[PDB]
């Protein structure tokens, strides 16, 4: 899998 | 102020979240469940083995950059 970063707020 | 948390699933995959120290972790739980395509209430999210509530924050739980959250199926 590729890197996955999700930003919240 | 923002930290990155690594959410590890039952299959060892990872989704990382950048959150504020004051963010209510419901938002992480909802986003993760959405990305997995499962009901949020089908999962339990643990930090250091302890259940994360909707209103817990990283600051309240003492979370730090790159700390791990584990996801398990809810108990029955």
């Amino acid at each position: 899998a590729e890197e996955r970063i999700i930003s919240l707020d | 102020e923002y930290i990155k948390l690594k959410v590890i699933g039952q299959d060892s995959s990872e989704i990382h979240f950048k959150v504020k120290m004051t963010t209510h972790l419901k938002k992480l739980k909802e986003s993760y469940a959405q990305r997995q395509g499962v009901p949020m209430n089908s999962l339990r999210f643990l930090f250091e083995g302890q259940r994360i509530a909707d209103n817990h924050t990283p600051k309240e739980l003492g979370m730090e950059e790159e700390d791990v959250i584990e996801v398990y199926q809810e108990q029955t």
